[PDB]
């Protein structure tokens, strides 16, 4: 049960007041078929100032996970590599 | 205290639940005054009985 | 009495009802755990599980309390000096 | 200022810690706890051995 209405493909939607002309419709653009925008988001509630902290925190992606472990890995021995050859050569032109 | 307040939150989040069917309810049958246009056309029209 | 409330835990029927992910040993969990080990250990040695009387545990407490009494004489004579 | 008044405060500004660092208020268990008794009592093994070691010094 949704109200729909006109928009240009990149914009927002059309008023269901303006016109075709005062709304600025080039004759052959391409018009797309999107929905009257919005309502309120119907803002949460929640007094506990304990669970204040565990609700709305959730919204990061913050999980550890065994892939935040995998770029991990990587990022070490990139680091390794380079220093790995800077030393040696720092031992071999400053030095000999 | 860990014990009790960890049970109003399993109520708070219980009786949270409850809000959301009469809000879901309530807007069933009363949408804003845009949505009525799209009312009449359709199968659910005159769907209200006595 | 002093009206106490035992501990409860109902359901959530919601969507914040399986988020939670928290591994963290509590108390019971480690004393439940010492407990079922202890009845098994003493149903391959002792061939009866009733758990009346348990002596495995006191040899090993026992060796327990030689190395204690040990460490204990050890400094109370590092003290000496 | 009854304890009861003083032991919730500390209680309750403690389920809140909790709930930014470990993401549940359950309070089971709380390590931020053991984590703020342990450095502390490496302060009083330094203030008694050297109260015990001043004093080694007045025989």
């Amino acid at each position: 049960p949704v109200r729909l209405s006109l928009a240009p493909i990149g914009g927002a939607p059309f008023s269901l007041d303006a016109t075709l002309d005062t709304v600025g419709v080039v004759d052959g653009d391409l018009l797309a078929l999107q929905a009257v925008p919005s309502g309120p988001p119907a803002p949460r509630i929640v007094e506990d100032i304990a669970d204040a902290a565990v609700i709305f925190s959730e919204a990061r992606r913050r999980q550890w996970g065994p892939t935040h472990i995998a770029r991990g890995a990587a990022l070490a021995l990139i680091g390794l590599i380079l220093v790995g050859t800077g030393l040696s050569v720092a031992h071999r032109v400053i030095t000999g | 205290r860990a014990d009790y307040l960890r049970y109003l939150s399993v109520v708070r989040d219980n009786v949270r639940a409850h809000a959301a069917e009469q809000r879901a309810a309530l807007e069933w049958s009363h949408p804003e005054p845009e949505v009525l246009a799209t009312i009449p056309g359709t199968r659910r029209q005159w769907e209200r009985d006595p | 009495d002093r009206r106490s409330f035992s501990s409860r835990t109902p359901v959530n029927e919601n969507p914040d009802g399986v988020q939670y992910r928290r591994g963290f040993v509590t108390r019971h969990q480690v004393s439940g755990w010492r407990f079922v080990m202890r009845r098994i250990a003493s149903g391959v040695a002792l061939h009866d599980t009733r758990m009346l009387v348990d002596p495995l545990r006191t040899q090993s407490r026992a060796v327990l309390t030689g190395a204690l009494i040990l460490v204990t004489g050890l400094v109370g004579c590092f003290i000496f000096s």
